[PDB]
C-alpha cells in the first residue's frame, strides 16, 4: 500500500528553472530512492538520474551533468529536480520511481512503480 | 670485447670487473647529443646539460656506452629538441613535459615570444658537410647500486659446488671474501 | 642549558612533548643557565 | 557501474591517539555515518595525503578493506599504483587510468549456496599500458584487526604486514610489537596522495532489523602521517624485533639514543647539542653613487658607418644592468654563454661597446659560424 | 553505455491468440532487463523485472523468459485493453540507463 504522488504539470519558457516535486507517502520514504525518467516523442524512454539507496546521492547520467539537479529531502520525504541552461528536445514528462527493487547492491535505474507525470513544455 | 665503440669511459667501476659483480639494478638510458657534448655526460661537470637538464650525483656507480652515429641521424635534422634555462636550480631528476614559454621581465606574456619572451625549444644542426666536433652521437648511459634488496641479477658466470671446512674465496652475490664456511643454527627470517 | 640566559630556550632547538619542558612555571635560572623541571628548594 | 557517494561530511578533527605502534597521532577516518537511529549511511574515503610515508590499519572483523590505491590524482595523466584482492589471489595494477572518484567492489552477501552472487568492483574506469605483473599469496584468515606501512623511496616500495592478532583491546591501546615483513614491488612511479579502498559488504535482503541491521559495517579504518624520525630498534633473537626506542620521543629517550643502550644509570649525561637560527639573510655593499656614463650611447645626436663604427669603453663605474634590461623599449636580445638572470653576479675588467648602421637583410649574419654581405 | 533493441516494431495478434516479445541486448542481460508497459495520457507501468519474476498483483497472462543477451516475452491471454507500448531496458550498469525503441501493439484484421 505505497502511493507516489507527483507534481502537477507545468509550462515554462526558454531561458528559465522549473521545480518538479514527487512526493511519496504511506511507505518507506527514507528507504526508497527516487528517480527520474523522461519520455519525448521521437524518441526511446530515458532515464537522468536517480538517488542512491544505501548512500544518498545525486547519481547523475551521461549527457546530463550541469542541467539537471536533484536533491532529497529526508523530513519531507519529497525530492525536487530543476533544459537553468534552457532546448525544444527538452519538453517532455517526467516520472519518478523511488522503490528500486530489481539489483544487486545499491540498486539503481528502477524503472518500476512510476509517478503520475509531470508534464513539462518550453515555448516562448 | 667488441672494438665498435669509440667512447668508453667511466670512474665508477672499472669495465674488467663488470663480469664479477651483481647491479641488483639496472638503469639505461638513451639521449642524442652533438659531438663535443660528449664532455657533458661526466657526472659534476662544468657547463650547460649537466648543470641545467641532466645532473649527475657526485658518488655515481655506473659506466657510459657512446658511438658514432653519423650515418644514421644525418640527412638536417629537426627533430631533436631542448630546452635551455628555467626559474631556478633544482634537484636532479626531475621531469616535465609542457610547451610554456619562460618570462624573465616584467611584462607578463601568456603564450606569445614578445617582450623578454623567446621560444623554448631550439633545434641543434646535423649534416655530413660538418666535420668532427659537429656530429651527432648516440650516448647510452648504465648505472647501478649495490646495497638493495636480494639480487637476483648477476654476471654470466656459473655456480661452483660448496666445499665446508676450509678457507676459500666464496662469491655470494658479489661480495669477494676469504673465511671459513660452517654449518650455523641460528633461525634467520624469510626476508 | 648552558650559558644562555634561558629567554631564548623554547626556540633554542618543535616536538610536543618537549614543548612543557620549553614553557612553564617549573623554570629556575642558575648561573649555569636554567635547570628545566626542577623545583628550588630552600633546604640543602 | 559507477555511481558517486561524495556528498558527506566527515568529522572535523578525525584525530585518534596511539600509544605505541612514536606516540603520534594518526587520522581516524570512520566512512560509516549513520543519522541517528534511523537513516541512511555515508560512505566517504576522500584522498589523504601521501606526506612521504603511510601507515594504514584495517580493525575488520571481515576483510571490509582489499587494498590501497595510490599515485596522482588518476585522471589518465600519470601512473597510478593499484591493489586489489581477488578471490583468491593478489592483483597489482600500477599504471595510468581515470576512474571513478568512490572507488567500490562488488559485494551481495556470498553465503553458503549455489556460487550464484554476483559482484562487480568499479575502480578502474580505463586502462593504459601497464607496468605491474606480480602475485601474491592472497590474505584472509576476542577481535581481529590488521595493519601495513607503505613507502616509496623511488626504488621499492617497502611495504609491511601486522597479521598479527590483535584482540583484548579497543584499538591499538598498548602494542608491545614491531613487525613489518612484506613483498616489494620495485616500479618507478611518481605516487601523490593516495586514497583506500572499500567493499559494501553490509547489504542484506533478508534482515532481522530494518536499517542496517548487520552486525557491523564496518569499513573503520585507521591510517597514519609519517616523520622522518630516526628511531633506534634494537635486534632480537630468532631475527625479531624487541621495541622500539626513539630519538626524538623525550629527552629521557635521547639519552637512550646516544649511550647506544636501553638502561641509563643515575647522574648526568650529554646528549645532543642546541644551536639558535638566523631568520633573515642580508648582503650589504657600499653606496651606489658613480654611476657609468651611458648617456652617450643611448642618446647620441649621430652614429657612425660600418667601416668606420666607433668603439666605447666603459670603466671606472658601476653598471646597473637592471634598469637597462627593464626598459620596454627593445625587441631584440640574443648572445651566448651568459644569461640575463646571470648578470647579476658577474664582474669583468673592461667594457666595450660598439654601434654601427646596417641593413634590413644585414640583421641574421651576426653569428659566429655564418656567412654574408 | 549498452544498446538495447526491441523486436518487432509493430505486432498485429487477434484477440484469445497467444502474443510473443522478443528482446535483446548487445551485453548480458540475462539477470538485468525491465520490462514495463505504458498507455497513452499516462505514464508507464512496470510489468516484469529481471525478465524472470513477475510483478505482484500483475495479470498472470504476461509472462517473460529467455537467457543471457536474448529474451522473450509471451502472453497467454491477449485483450484490447492489454494491447499497449511495451519496451525493454537495458541495465548492464547501474549508468547510464538506455531503454530500448519500443513495441506497438496492434489490432489484427
Ligand atoms: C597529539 C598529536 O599529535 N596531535 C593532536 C593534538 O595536537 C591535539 O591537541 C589533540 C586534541 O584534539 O589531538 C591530537
Ligand atoms: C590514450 C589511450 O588511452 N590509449 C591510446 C590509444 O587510444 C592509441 O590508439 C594508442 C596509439 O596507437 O596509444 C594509447
Ligand atoms: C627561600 O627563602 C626566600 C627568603 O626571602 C624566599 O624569598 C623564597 O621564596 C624561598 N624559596 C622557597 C620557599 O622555595
Ligand atoms: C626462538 O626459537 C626457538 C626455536 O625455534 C624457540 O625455542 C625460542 O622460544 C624462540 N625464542 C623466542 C624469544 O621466541
Amino acid at each position: 500500500q505505497v502511493q507516489l504522488v507527483q507534481s502537477g504539470a507545468e509550462v515554462k519558457k526558454p531561458g528559465s528553472s522549473v521545480k518538479v516535486s514527487c512526493k511519496a507517502s504511506g511507505g518507506t520514504f527514507s528507504s526508497y530512492a527516487i528517480s527520474w525518467v523522461r519520455q519525448a516523442p521521437g524518441q526511446g524512454l530515458e532515464w537522468m538520474g536517480g538517488n542512491i539507496p544505501i548512500f544518498g546521492t545525486a547519481n547523475y547520467a551521461q549527457k546530463f551533468q550541469g542541467r539537471v539537479t536533484i536533491t532529497a529531502d529526508e523530513s519531507t520525504s519529497t525530492a525536487y529536480m530543476e533544459l537553468s541552461s534552457l532546448r525544444s528536445e527538452d519538453t517532455a514528462v517526467y516520472y519518478c520511481a523511488r522503490g528500486v527493487g530489481y539489483r544487486g547492491v545499491i540498486p539503481l535505474n528502477w524503472f518500476d512503480p512510476w509517478g503520475q507525470g509531470t508534464v513539462v513544455t518550453v515555448s516562448s | 670485447n667488441s672494438a665498435s665503440f669509440s667512447t668508453f669511459k667511466c670512474y665508477g667501476v672499472s669495465p674488467t670487473k663488470l663480469n664479477d659483480l651483481c647491479f641488483t639494478n639496472v638503469y639505461a638510458d638513451s639521449f642524442v647529443i652533438r659531438g663535443d657534448e660528449v664532455r657533458q655526460i661526466a657526472p659534476g661537470q662544468t657547463g650547460k646539460i649537466a648543470d641545467y637538464n641532466y645532473k649527475l650525483p657526485d658518488d655515481f656507480t655506473g659506466c657510459v656506452i657512446a658511438w658514432n652515429s653519423n650515418n644514421l641521424d644525418s640527412k638536417g635534422n629537426y627533430n631533436y629538441l631542448y630546452r635551455l634555462f628555467r626559474k631556478s636550480n633544482l634537484k636532479p631528476f626531475e621531469r616535465d613535459i609542457s610547451t610554456e614559454i619562460y618570462q624573465a621581465g616584467s611584462t607578463p606574456c601568456n603564450g606569445v615570444e614578445g617582450f623578454n619572451c623567446y621560444f623554448p625549444l631550439q633545434s641543434y644542426g646535423f649534416q655530413p658537410t660538418n666535420g668532427v666536433g659537429y656530429q651527432p652521437y648516440r650516448v647510452v648511459v648504465l648505472s647501478f647500486e649495490l646495497l638493495h634488496a636480494p639480487a637476483t641479477v648477476c654476471g654470466p658466470k656459473k655456480s661452483t659446488n660448496l666445499v665446508k671446512n676450509k678457507c676459500v674465496n666464496f662469491n655470494f652475490n658479489g661480495l669477494t671474501g676469504t673465511g671459513v664456511l660452517t654449518e650455523s643454527n641460528k633461525k634467520f627470517l624469510p626476508f | 642549558y648552558q650559558d644562555v640566559n634561558c629567554t631564548e630556550v623554547p626556540v633554542a632547538i618543535l616536538t610536543p612533548t618537549w614543548r612543557v619542558y620549553s614553557t612553564g612555571s617549573n623554570v629556575f635560572q642558575t648561573r649555569a643557565g636554567c635547570l628545566i623541571g626542577a623545583e628550588h628548594v630552600n633546604n640543602s | 557501474q559507477c555511481v558517486n557517494l561524495t556528498t558527506r561530511t566527515q568529522l572535523p578533527p578525525a584525530y585518534t591517539n596511539s600509544f605505541t605502534r612514536f606516540f603520534s597521532n594518526v587520522t581516524w577516518f570512520h566512512a560509516i555515518h549513520v543519522s541517528g537511529t534511523n537513516g541512511t549511511k555515508r560512505f566517504d574515503n576522500p584522498v589523504l595525503p601521501f606526506n612521504d610515508g603511510v601507515y594504514f590499519a584495517s580493525t575488520e572483523k571481515s576483510n571490509i578493506i582489499r587494498g590501497w590505491i595510490f599515485g596522482t590524482t588518476l585522471d589518465s595523466k600519470t601512473q597510478s599504483l593499484l591493489i586489489v584482492n581477488n578471490a583468491t589471489n593478489v592483483v597489482i595494477k600500477v599504471c595510468e587510468f581515470q576512474f571513478c572518484n568512490d572507488p567500490f567492489l562488488g559485494v551481495y552477501y556470498h553465503k553458503n549456496n549455489k556460487s550464484w552472487m554476483e559482484s562487480e568492483f568499479r575502480v578502474y574506469s580505463s586502462a593504459n599500458n601497464c607496468t605491474f605483473e606480480y602475485v601474491s599469496q592472497p590474505f584472509l584468515m576476542f577481535k581481529n584487526l590488521r595493519e601495513f606501512v607503505f613507502k616509496n623511496i623511488d626504488g621499492y616500495f617497502k611495504i609491511y604486514s601486522k597479521h598479527t592478532p590483535i584482540n583484548l583491546v579497543r584499538d591499538l591501546p598498548q602494542g608491545f610489537s614491531a613487525l613489518e615483513p612484506l613483498v616489494d614491488l620495485p616500479i618507478g612511479i611518481n605516487i601523490t596522495r593516495f586514497q583506500t579502498l572499500l567493499a559494501l559488504h553490509r547489504s542484506y535482503l533478508t534482515p532481522g532489523d530494518s536499517s542496517s541491521g548487520w552486525t557491523a559495517g564496518a569499513a573503520a579504518y585507521y591510517v597514519g602521517y609519517l616523520q622522518p624520525r630516526t628511531f633506534l630498534l634494537k635486534y632480537n633473537e630468532n631475527g625479531t624485533i624487541t621495541d622500539a626506542v626513539d630519538c626524538a620521543l623525550d629527552p629521557l629517550s635521547e639519552t637512550k639514543c646516544t649511550l647506544k643502550s636501553f638502561t641509563v644509570e643515575k647522574g648526568i649525561y650529554q646528549t645532543s647539542n642546541f644551536r639558535v637560527q638566523p631568520t633573515e639573510s642580508i648582503v650589504r655593499f657600499p653606496n651606489i653613487t658613480n654611476l657609468c656614463p651611458f648617456g652617450e650611447v643611448f642618446n647620441a645626436t649621430r652614429f657612425a658607418s660600418v667601416y668606420a663604427w666607433n668603439r666605447k669603453r666603459i670603466s671606472n663605474c658601476v653598471a646597473d644592468y637592471s634598469v637597462l634590461y627593464n626598459s620596454a623599449s627593445f625587441s631584440t636580445f640574443k648572445c651566448y654563454g651568459v644569461s640575463p638572470t646571470k648578470l647579476n653576479d658577474l664582474c669583468f675588467t673592461n667594457v666595450y661597446a660598439d654601434s654601427f648602421v646596417i641593413r634590413g637583410d644585414e640583421v641574421r649574419q651576426i653569428a659566429p659560424g655564418q656567412t654574408g654581405k | 553505455e549498452i544498446v538495447m533493441t526491441q523486436s518487432p516494431a509493430t505486432l498485429s495478434v487477434s484477440p484469445g491468440e497467444r502474443a510473443t516479445l522478443s528482446c535483446r541486448a548487445s551485453q548480458s542481460v540475462s539477470s538485468d532487463l525491465a520490462w514495463y508497459q505504458h498507455k497513452p495520457g499516462q505514464a508507464p507501468r512496470l510489468l516484469i523485472y529481471g525478465a524472470s519474476t513477475r510483478a505482484t498483483g500483475i495479470p498472470v497472462r504476461f509472462s517473460g523468459s529467455g537467457s543471457g543477451t536474448e529474451f522473450t516475452l509471451t502472453i497467454s491471454s491477449l485483450q484490447s485493453e492489454d494491447f499497449a507500448v511495451y519496451y525493454c531496458q537495458q541495465y548492464n550498469n547501474w549508468p547510464p540507463f538506455t531503454f530500448g525503441g519500443g513495441t506497438k501493439v496492434e489490432i489484427k484484421r
